[PDB]
């Protein structure tokens, strides 16, 4: 399960 | 900017046996970038159904993938991988080792 | 199949009273709630997120919870006032997509407390024509309903709450009015009692 | 034992030829189980080990509406970081990724992982208390702030301890006949000349699952690491391993080594001699 | 500051094509599309991560299409309105962050067989009863707007030149005026109270100001009586000592 990408910007 | 230099294995998937289908395989790893040049020979020759694993990738962040094709061993035939990187000033050129 | 209910679909109260909206969800692999406010032709206001690690979260009198393995969410809101009128939407983030997905709301009414009610019908004269005129049914308290009209010639609204901030003083109305030549505002509103 | 469950993403830009190229690989211990590549014609999260063709369509639509997610996610990463290392827009980089959990044999949670690398360079890491960062160098500081500022980590660490760790569990039930087996290395010796003096003594260990195997070598049953060459351990292709120990000896002297072999598949560990 | 939706309303034909607009807030990540009826939660229509539209319902009619071509702003097209189509168009967006939806006001649609019926609002407004000052010392304005019949009308009074929402109370939803015809025109009241010295001043001027959506200035319009365009339509009163 892949996870989410919110919180991931540089 | 850090770059790393290819490591190989050429090997095959079961141990050979002549005239038993097999297969063929070269291991690249520790490299970086991720873009490669690998090519599978027949006595020099270039073959041309070769196929590789998915991108992937270690510890150290270097890469590897595992090109691989179907082959039938005999004890006459050379098998070798001819890898090329852009952190090499030539290719590595290693020769398939049955009795290694 | 992700279902999201809410529980219950309507809610009329006593102003003052604390409130409990419940919000359930069949699948319980949330990445987040969302609770939401919307006033009826307008769009959707932003009330309260609980992320799946939070349990609760509060702003001012909203108080929400979040408990993940009962599939359950709820919004607490303390001490009802009219202008807590409007519907409130639960809605959730799977872990699996990035979209928010909604229930139907809950629709909320706060009732006002009246504190001196003066129930009584009023005429009003057209500012530019004395031949037209309106009723005016005002000053009731909040567990009087006015009924919707029966008659194809009269027109009666629902009931509506103002509130004249500066002075603190709500009061209920609702309007009449006719074309017709035997109007008479009195039994205009002898259809609607406590 | 305890598993793993591991993400591995790959973005490469390329100026003026298009759009990154991202791939991403899923593995469950040893092996893999999912891919997706930017490139591919299917534009589709795919299966790479039979256990996980068990899973619904729903299941692939949401796996691929994440990885592609993560797909721009990192897209706009290579834009920033270019700008924090105030770099050209005319060069290739690369940014990689690397994320998942870790459970013991009862199923918990041991550890998680979310790190990043630029140019094969560490960028940023989620410390093992999945609370704080460690950022590798300025530009990498920036983003550290602005993780710490929204408080990023909680919703990095819940999705550790709970969906990574609830995925893995599953998996590993659905490919247990596979996950959970053992195999155990088939051994075997060469042995090859050198020179006038010595010859070299090769211990093989083929077809184990998994990965994780000892080779050590002795003589007259003390080990030696003086004259020991240890290959990396590699694919053979089928889903196992294939590694190979080997010693320089004395020419003559051959019977005074033995090889040793460990490998949780074993009952005990083999012991060879040529 | 926040999400802007234009238009706010949009009256249209059956067969009709429409385009809305969304413009998020900035540098907000995402962009979402949602679909909300009467009395019902929105319904998910297509979202988008910078320009890459990334997942869109199963359900989503062929004449419905959405783009962010730059990122930044979206644009949702409807190909052939039918009648079914007629709701609230909602859009929202988020931050890189916390994924916390922000929505706009909404653009809502109604999409009519044809335009024969469309029909602005009369206005009037309705003075102070003597008895209701006598009796109570504040004065109620009552505001009635009639016969429109799309039910899109936008009500607000002005005092002096200045909306007030203090003392103001209008009714939640436009009545039907023949509630047994499926094509009935519509009627909305509203109330403006002050005291009744507020009232007995002549100088202060009460404006009640119904926004009428109808017709684009461009359709067509065949009949004799005045093209039902969107407009304001007003009526108004002056205080006085009785």
């Amino acid at each position: 399960r892949y996870p989410l990408t919110f919180g991931w910007c540089f | 900017m850090i770059q790393r230099t290819p490591k190989i294995q050429v090997y095959s998937r079961h141990p050979a046996e002549n005239g038993k289908s097999n297969f063929l395989n070269c291991y690249v790893s520790g490299f970086h970038p991720s873009d490669i040049e690998v090519d599978l020979l027949k006595n020099g020759e270039r073959i041309e159904k070769v196929e590789h694993s998915d991108l992937s990738f270690s510890k150290d962040w270097s890469f590897y993938l595992l090109y691989y094709t179907e082959f039938t061993p005999t004890e006459k035939d050379e098998y070798a991988c001819r890898v090329n990187h852009v952190t090499l000033s030539q290719p590595k050129i290693v020769k398939w080792d049955r009795d290694m | 199949k992700q279902e999201v209910t809410q529980i219950p679909a309507a809610l009329s109260v006593p102003e003052g009273e604390n409130l409990v909206l419940n919000c359930s969800f069949t699948d319980s692999a949330i990445y987040n709630l969302q609770w939401f406010r919307q006033d009826p032709g307008k769009g959707l206001t932003s009330l309260l997120l609980i992320q799946s690690s939070q349990r609760e979260q509060t702003s001012g009198r909203l108080n929400a919870s979040l408990d993940k393995s009962s599939g359950r969410s709820t919004l607490y809101i303390a001490a009802s006032q009219p202008g807590d009128s409007a519907t409130y939407l639960c809605a959730v983030r799977m872990d699996s997509s990035y979209k928010l997905i909604f229930g139907s709301g809950t629709r909320l009414l706060v009732r006002p407390d009246i504190q001196n009610p003066d129930p009584a019908v009023y005429q009003l004269r057209d500012s530019k024509s004395s031949d037209k005129s309106v009723c005016l049914f005002t000053d009731f308290d909040s567990q009087t309903n006015v009924s919707q009209s029966k008659d194809s010639d009269v027109y009666i609204t629902d009931k509506c709450v103002l509130d004249m901030r500066s002075m603190d003083f709500k009061s209920n109305s609702a309007v009449a009015w006719s074309n017709k030549s035997d109007f008479a505002c009195a039994n205009a509103f002898n259809n609607s009692i406590i | 034992g305890s598993h793993s469950m591991r993400y591995f993403s790959t973005s490469v830009s390329r100026p003026g030829r298009g759009e990154p190229r991202f791939i991403a690989v899923g593995y469950v211990d040893d092996t893999q189980f999912v891919r997706f590549d930017s490139d591919a014609a299917s534009q589709r999260m795919e299966p790479r080990a039979p256990w996980i063709e068990q899973e619904g369509p729903e299941y692939w639509d949401e796996e691929t509406g994440k990885v592609k997610a993560h797909s721009q996610t990192d897209r706009e990463n290579l834009r920033i970081a270019l700008r924090y290392y105030n770099q050209s827009e005319a060069g290739s980089h690369t940014l990689q990724m690397m994320f998942g959990c870790d459970v013991g044999s009862d199923g918990r949670f041991l550890r998680g992982y979310h790190q990043y690398a630029y140019d094969g360079k560490d960028y940023i890491a989620l410390k093992e208390d999945l609370r704080s960062w460690t950022a590798a160098d300025m530009a990498a500081q920036i983003t550290k702030r602005k993780w710490e500022a929204a408080h990023v980590a909680e919703q990095q660490r819940a999705y550790l301890e709970g969906t990574c760790v609830d995925g893995l569990r599953r998996y590993l039930e659905n490919g247990k006949e596979t996950l959970q087996r053992t195999d155990p290395p088939k051994t075997h010796m060469t042995h090859h000349p050198i020179s006038d003096h010595e010859a070299t003594l090769r211990c093989w260990a083929l077809g184990f699952y998994p990965a994780e195997i000892t080779l050590t070598w002795q003589r007259d049953g003390e080990d030696q690491t003086q004259d020991t060459e240890l290959v990396e351990t590699r694919p053979a292709g089928d889903g196992t391993f294939q590694k190979w120990a080997a010693v320089v000896v004395p020419s003559g002297e051959e019977q005074r080594y033995t090889c040793h072999v460990q490998h949780e598949g074993l009952p005990k560990p083999l012991t060879l001699r040529w | 500051t926040g999400v802007s939706q234009n238009p706010r309303h949009k009256i249209t034909k059956r067969g009709q094509n429409v385009t809305f607009r969304c413009d998020p807030i900035s540098e907000h990540n995402r962009l979402y599309w949602y679909r909300q009826t009467l009395g019902q939660g929105p319904e998910f229509l297509t979202y988008f991560q910078n320009e890459a539209q990334l997942e869109k319902s199963r359900l989503l009619s062929d004449r419905f299409s959405a783009e962010r071509p730059k990122g930044s702003f979206s644009t949702l097209e409807i190909q052939r309105t039918e009648q079914g189509d007629s709701a609230m168009y909602l859009c929202a967006s988020s931050s890189w962050d916390t994924g916390e939806l922000f929505f706009g006001e909404g653009s809502r649609l109604t999409v009519l067989e044809d335009l024969k019926n469309v029909f602005p609002p009369e206005v009037a407004v309705f003075e102070p009863s003597e008895a209701e000052i006598s009796h109570t010392q504040k004065a109620t304005l009552v505001c009635l707007a009639t016969g429109f019949y799309p039910d899109h009308v936008e009500l607000s009074w002005w005092v002096n030149g200045k909306e007030v929402h203090s003392g103001v109370c209008t009714d939640p939803q436009p009545l039907k005026e023949q509630p047994a015809l499926n094509d009935s025109r519509y009627a909305l009241s509203s109330r403006l109270r002050v005291s009744a010295t507020f009232w007995q001043n002549p100088r202060n001027h009460f404006r009640c100001q119904v926004q009428f959506y109808g017709l684009s200035e461009n359709d067509e319009w065949t009949q004799d009586r005045a093209k039902p365009v969107t407009q304001i339509v007003s009526a108004e009163a002056w205080g006085r000592a009785d």
